[PDB]
């Protein structure tokens, strides 16, 4: 693949700014704290349910590991 | 009433120059701007005086993709000197 073959594009203007004299981060701690909220409220619905059923067959293993190896019977 | 006010405020007398290049002297050029140039201006409504700001260059990119185009035209430029520097030279 080279570069300059891709597609045709008409009707576009990109603007763009210099890496100088714009700044390292803007509004950090203002906007990525929201937008990394509102990622998280995109997966974990569909994400979740998955790992938590894992987690308490996991328990229920280790359960039934312990009451099925030490018995107590009645002699 | 914009281009009025346009008319005003940049057509005045002290920024401006009547100058020609020719065979004609000077007191001949004198005389028919003193019988002509002889009431235009000289004062501005209200003080309302056009001052030069020094701007700033900021240094970009715009990109027009539109491809139907037969040839492809680039611009680059930097920082302009200025005038009475003789690095303008």
């Amino acid at each position: 693949r080279q570069f300059g073959h891709l597609t045709r594009v008409r009707h576009v203007i990109t603007y763009s700014l210099s890496p100088f004299e714009q700044r390292a981060f803007p509004h950090y701690f203002s906007k990525g704290i929201p937008n990394v909220l509102r990622r998280t409220r995109a997966c974990i619905l569909r994400v979740a349910p998955p790992f938590v059923v894992f987690y308490l067959v996991y328990t229920w293993g280790t359960q039934e590991f312990e009451k099925s190896k030490r018995k107590n019977p009645a002699a | 009433a914009d281009l009025t006010e346009y008319l005003s405020r940049h057509y005045k007398a002290p920024r401006m120059v009547l100058a020609a290049a020719g065979g004609l002297e000077h007191r001949q050029l004198l005389d028919l701007a003193q019988k002509h140039f002889s009431g235009l201006s000289g004062t501005y409504d209200e003080d309302a005086v056009p001052t030069l700001t020094p701007c700033r260059f900021t240094g970009s990119e715009i990109r027009h993709r539109e491809d139907g185009l037969p040839l492809a035209h680039v611009a680059i430029a930097v920082e302009g000197p200025g005038w009475a520097n003789p690095d303008n030279v």
